[PDB]
């Protein structure tokens, strides 16, 4: 559905993930930082769009990125 | 090399970068990593906030030019 | 500006301000407010109070001897609250700028004084003269302290500044009842004063 | 006698506004005494009417065929006082506000925090720049000849 | 130094070495150094104006009021129309030669040297514009008699200059303001005030 | 106090001290100088 993408400028503060609701990221081991980690995003099927990791990321404009794309019933968030 | 490699711990330094909120501003270095494979080193503090409430950020040593004061 | 942690104070029982330690010549801690909780808005209101001090000390004496001299020591002068609808040899708003013009000479010098607390001694068309006074407020020179009192021991001084200040203080409110009364009442304020010693009851604010 | 205007002083729809609004402030002037605080300032306001239109009257306004004083801006001579002298008197007034504004924000510029002194004006400060304004067209085109007006990029 | 108000330090990008300088800039004008420059040349070309000024407004009233010569009010002044020339042609040969003249003062305040270096044909004259100083320059041609030769060490002159000029300017903001709300020449004022001077002031014109 | 005059110099404060001293200039002039269309000095 929605395509979550992580840039380089990342700092491994694991804000992203631990505000995401919806498990779509997760922290992976790099070599780019001091903190050693950066974020990753697998689970873009459970990506609803709502930029809460995005809202969080504290880069000069940002380092994870949300593009909303095709939305399925998981990504519109539907209980029905 | 086990010297520094970018600029000095104060030295006002502009910003080339065109996606920073702070293109073609003055910043402050207060920081340089010097491990020679990180590819954003240059922690800089400017004095005015960006949009997400945030005076710092990593920047390359392309993406950094020192002023002539 | 010798402090006195147990001068008698305005209020007996009360702690009076830390910022008026008893150094100044007559500080009785009277300063609820905290209009003078600054160092430099103390000295700029010791000044102030100063200056309000003799221009209602003057003011006073120009309001009551001349209705003290006029209703029993007989002469004639108008009033002190109709004094400014008389005529004289100039016109109202000429002399008012000219006394504004000589006014404002002296009080720039104050403001100096004030500003910088030795700045304005020499007399600047003949430097030879001086104003020997080193305390703001109180210029020890010829013009001003011909008669040398005002020097000598800083103890003297100050229960002699105390003294300055204490009449002024009165003088002010003596001012300000002048007007009240002539506002209030109809004639002047030593007519006041025997329409009191007449009969102090039937006499006073109270008409109703 | 421009943009077929003819003046106020030698009009007569502007004599016959005046005549109008004076029988108006009349009409609600005879429900009152004439000495009382209601007439007196019915009085008083028909003399500002009147002395308003004479006034309208003797700067050679010009009024239209609607009978009200036309502005000309063009530039002509005899309307400086319209909009070209007035408007010299704002452009004076308005870049004493920006002038005094600017260099004040030019001072706290090299302070710690210097939003705190936009929030808590530093009243010192900006009287001392508040006078300085007063030569703002003299001092702001030395600035933009010494090049300290327009900022550089860097 | 006594500068201008006592309680107040002069600024310091300005004192001491300046015709007649007593630090009064509290407007921030001469903040900038070559602002300050062309200031003080604009400042001694006004007050040099302004003395001419005061001279022949007040020798010609001197001479009118008394009544040695007819000569007009310095407010009704310029419309003297003269037999040999018209005021058409006046100000149009004023705007050639005192442009020769103030253009060339400008082109030596840019660059000292100018004016007297090469193709700088004036008559042949190309040695009295020397200049010797921006403000004071000096020369056969605008300083015959030479009371100061030097200029640098010549401070109480131009001092005098200075405040001279000043004063001058003074009078003149006289003239302009006391002549159009009395709609008088300044001598007529003066005997006004000097008659009773408690009764004709500017304030007693109601 | 300081504080106080740190207070009546925020920017609300001083706003309304401002444009009441400034709105009282305006009144007084339109009582003094009522009804102006055209400034006839120097016409
Ligand atoms: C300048 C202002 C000043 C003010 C507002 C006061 C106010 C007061 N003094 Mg006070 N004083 C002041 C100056 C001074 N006092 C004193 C020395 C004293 C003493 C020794 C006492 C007071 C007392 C009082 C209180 C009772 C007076 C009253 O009932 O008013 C009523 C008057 C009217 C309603 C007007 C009718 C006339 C009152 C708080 C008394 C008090 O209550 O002690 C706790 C008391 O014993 N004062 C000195 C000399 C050190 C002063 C010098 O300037
Ligand atoms: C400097 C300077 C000053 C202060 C004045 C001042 C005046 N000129 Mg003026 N002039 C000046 C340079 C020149 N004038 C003139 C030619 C004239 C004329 C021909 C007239 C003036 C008039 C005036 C008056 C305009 C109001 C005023 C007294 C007018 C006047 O005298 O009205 C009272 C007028 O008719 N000037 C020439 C050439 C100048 C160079
Ligand atoms: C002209 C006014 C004036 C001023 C500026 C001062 C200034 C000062 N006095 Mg003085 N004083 C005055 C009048 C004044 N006094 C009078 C008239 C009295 C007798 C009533 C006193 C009695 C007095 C005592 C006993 C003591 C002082 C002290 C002081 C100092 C500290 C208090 C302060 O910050 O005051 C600042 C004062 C003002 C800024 C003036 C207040 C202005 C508000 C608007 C007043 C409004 C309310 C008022 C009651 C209405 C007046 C009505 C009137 C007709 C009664 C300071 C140097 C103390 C000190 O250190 O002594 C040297 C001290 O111990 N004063
Ligand atoms: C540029 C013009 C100029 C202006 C506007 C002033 C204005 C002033 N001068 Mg300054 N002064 C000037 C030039 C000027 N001065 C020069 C050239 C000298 C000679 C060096 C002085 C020497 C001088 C002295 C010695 C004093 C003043 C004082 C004053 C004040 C008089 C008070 C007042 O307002 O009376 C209306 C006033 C602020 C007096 C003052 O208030 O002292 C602070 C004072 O004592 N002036
Ligand atoms: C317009 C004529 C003129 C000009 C250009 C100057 C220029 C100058 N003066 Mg001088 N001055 C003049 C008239 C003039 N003066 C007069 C008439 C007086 C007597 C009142 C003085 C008294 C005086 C003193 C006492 C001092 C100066 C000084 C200075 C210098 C620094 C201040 C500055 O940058 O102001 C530049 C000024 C202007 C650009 C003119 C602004 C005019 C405004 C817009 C009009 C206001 C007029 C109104 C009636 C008030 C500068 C060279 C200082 C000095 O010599 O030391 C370097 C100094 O301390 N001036
Ligand atoms: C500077 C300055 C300026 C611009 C003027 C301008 C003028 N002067 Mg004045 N004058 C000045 C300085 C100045 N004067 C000084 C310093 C003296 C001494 C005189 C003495 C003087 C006399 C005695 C006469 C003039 C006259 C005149 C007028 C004609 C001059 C001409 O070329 O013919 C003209 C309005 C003449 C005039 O008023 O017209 C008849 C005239 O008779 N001037
Ligand atoms: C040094 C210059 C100078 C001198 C000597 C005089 C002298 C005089 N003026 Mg003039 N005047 C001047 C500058 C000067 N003024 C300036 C700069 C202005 C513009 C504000 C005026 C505007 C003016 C008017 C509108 C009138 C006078 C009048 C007078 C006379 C009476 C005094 C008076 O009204 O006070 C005026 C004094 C001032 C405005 C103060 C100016 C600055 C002082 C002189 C600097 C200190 C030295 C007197 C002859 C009156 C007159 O005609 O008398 C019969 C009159 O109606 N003057
Ligand atoms: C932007 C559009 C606009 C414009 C252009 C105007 C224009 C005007 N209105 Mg309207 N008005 C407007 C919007 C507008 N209004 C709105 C939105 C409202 C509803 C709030 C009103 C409600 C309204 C009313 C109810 C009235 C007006 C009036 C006026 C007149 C004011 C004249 C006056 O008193 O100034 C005189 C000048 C001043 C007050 C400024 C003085 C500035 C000081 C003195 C500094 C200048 C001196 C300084 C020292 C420099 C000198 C030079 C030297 C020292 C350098 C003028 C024609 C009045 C009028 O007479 O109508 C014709 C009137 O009765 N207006
Ligand atoms: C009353 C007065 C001041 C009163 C101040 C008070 C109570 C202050 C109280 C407080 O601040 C303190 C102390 C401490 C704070 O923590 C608390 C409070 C409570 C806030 C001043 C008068 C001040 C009065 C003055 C300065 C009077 C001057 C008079 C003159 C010059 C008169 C001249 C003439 O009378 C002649 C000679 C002849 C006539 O014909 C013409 C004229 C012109 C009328
Ligand atoms: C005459 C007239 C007219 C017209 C006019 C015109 C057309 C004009 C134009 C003009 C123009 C075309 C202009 C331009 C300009 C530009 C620019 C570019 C500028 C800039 C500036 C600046 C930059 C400034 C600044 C400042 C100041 C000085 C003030 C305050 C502060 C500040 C800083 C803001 C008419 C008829 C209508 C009417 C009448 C009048
Ligand atoms: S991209 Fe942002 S949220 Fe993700 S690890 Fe880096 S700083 Fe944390
Ligand atoms: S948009 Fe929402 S669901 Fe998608 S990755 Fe960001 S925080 Fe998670």
């Amino acid at each position: 559905s929605h395509s979550v993408k992580i840039y380089d400028t990342c700092i491994g503060c694991t804000q992203c993930v631990r505000a995401c609701p919806t498990d779509v990221l997760e922290m992976i081991p790099w070599d780019g930082c001091k903190a050693k980690q950066i974020a990753s995003a697998p689970r873009t099927e459970d990506c609803v769009g709502c930029k809460r990791c995005e809202s969080a990321c504290p880069t000069d404009f940002l380092s994870v990125r949300v593009y909303l794309w095709h939305e399925t019933t998981r990504s519109m968030g539907l209980a029905y | 090399k086990p010297p520094p490699i970018g600029p000095k711990r104060g030295s006002k330094v502009k910003i080339l970068r065109r996606e920073s909120y702070w293109f073609k501003n003055v910043g402050s270095v207060v920081a340089v990593d010097q491990d020679p494979k990180t590819r954003y080193p240059v922690v800089v503090r400017f004095a005015k906030v960006n949009y997400a409430n945030i005076s710092t950020n990593n920047y390359a040593l392309d993406e950094v030019e020192e002023v002539a004061a | 500006v010798a402090a006195d942690p147990d001068r008698p104070i305005w209020f007996p029982g009360s702690t009076p301000p830390e910022w008026l330690d008893g150094s100044l010549p007559g500080d009785f801690g009277f300063d609820p407010l905290g209009l003078s909780s600054d160092p430099d808005s103390l000295k700029w209101n010791v000044q102030a109070e100063i200056v309000h001090c003799r221009w209602a000390m003057l003011g006073a004496a120009g309001i009551f001897i001349p209705e003290f001299l006029t209703k029993i020591g007989i002469l004639n002068t108008p009033s002190w609250y109709t004094a400014g609808e008389q005529e004289y040899f100039t016109d109202k708003t000429t002399l008012f700028v000219v006394e504004l013009i000589l006014i404002g000479w002296a009080e720039g010098r104050r403001w100096a004084d004030i500003i910088k607390p030795g700045s304005v001694n020499t007399d600047p068309v003949f430097p030879n003269n001086k104003l020997t006074g080193t305390d703001v407020g109180y210029p020890g020179g010829l013009w001003f302290d011909p008669l040398g009192w005002g020097s000598g021991s800083p103890a003297k001084l100050k229960e002699l500044r105390t003294k300055e200040i204490k009449n002024g203080r009165l003088a002010m409110l003596a001012v300000m009842g002048a007007w009240f009364q002539h506002i209030y009442t109809g004639t002047g304020p030593i007519d006041n004063l025997f329409a009191h010693l007449a009969d102090p009851g039937h006499a006073t604010i109270f008409a109703a | 006698d421009i943009s077929g205007l003819t003046p106020c002083k030698d009009s007569k729809q502007f004599a016959k506004r005046e005549k109008q609004q004076i029988k108006k402030l009349e009409s609600s002037l005879k429900l009152y005494a004439p000495e009382s605080a209601p007439a007196l300032a019915l009085n008083a306001q028909i003399e500002k009417t009147k002395r308003r239109f004479d006034n309208y009257g003797k700067y050679g306004l010009l009024c239209g065929s609607d009978g009200l004083p036309h502005l000309i801006v063009n530039g002509d001579q005899r309307h400086w006082g319209e909009f070209i002298t007035p408007g010299i008197l704002f452009l004076y007034i308005a870049g004493w506000i920006g002038w005094v504004g600017r260099s004040y924000l030019i001072a706290i510029s090299g302070e710690k925090k210097p939003a705190m002194k936009e929030i808590i004006i530093d009243v010192p400060l900006a009287s001392r720049i508040i006078f300085r304004g007063f030569i703002w067209p003299v001092a702001a085109y030395r600035e933009f000849l010494n090049g300290d007006l327009i900022a550089k990029d860097v | 130094r006594a500068t201008w108000l006592p309680g107040l330090n002069p600024p310091p990008y300005l004192d001491g070495n300046l015709a007649g300088d007593y630090g009064f800039d509290p407007l921030g004008l001469g903040e900038d150094p070559e602002s300050l420059k062309w200031y003080v040349q604009a400042e001694l070309v006004h007050s040099r104006f302004a003395m001419l000024g005061v001279a022949g407004i007040l020798f010609t009233d001197l001479l009118r009021t008394t009544g040695i010569r007819n000569l007009p009010v310095w407010y009704e002044a310029g419309a003297v129309k003269f037999d040999f020339a018209s005021t058409k042609t006046l100000i149009v040969v004023q705007f050639l030669l005192m442009g020769f003249a103030e253009t060339k003062r400008y082109m030596d305040f840019v660059s000292p040297g100018s004016q007297a270096k090469e193709g700088s044909f004036f008559f042949g004259l190309e040695a009295a514009l020397e200049g010797l100083e921006p403000g004071y320059p000096g020369g056969p041609l605008l300083n015959p008699l030479g009371l100061a030769k030097d200029v640098q060490n010549a401070h109480d002159w131009k001092l005098k200059e200075i405040k001279n000029g000043r004063l001058a300017m003074m009078a003149m903001l006289g003239f302009f303001v006391q002549a159009s709300v009395t709609h008088t020449g300044p001598i007529d004022n003066l005997v006004e005030h000097l008659s009773n001077p408690w009764h004709k002031t500017i304030i007693q014109t109601l | 106090m300081r504080d106080l005059k740190t207070y009546l110099s925020v920017a609300p404060v001083l706003s309304t001290l401002w444009f009441g001293s400034l709105a009282g200039l305006l009144i007084e002039i339109n009582r003094l100088f009522p009804d102006a269309l055209t400034f006839p000095f120097f016409s």
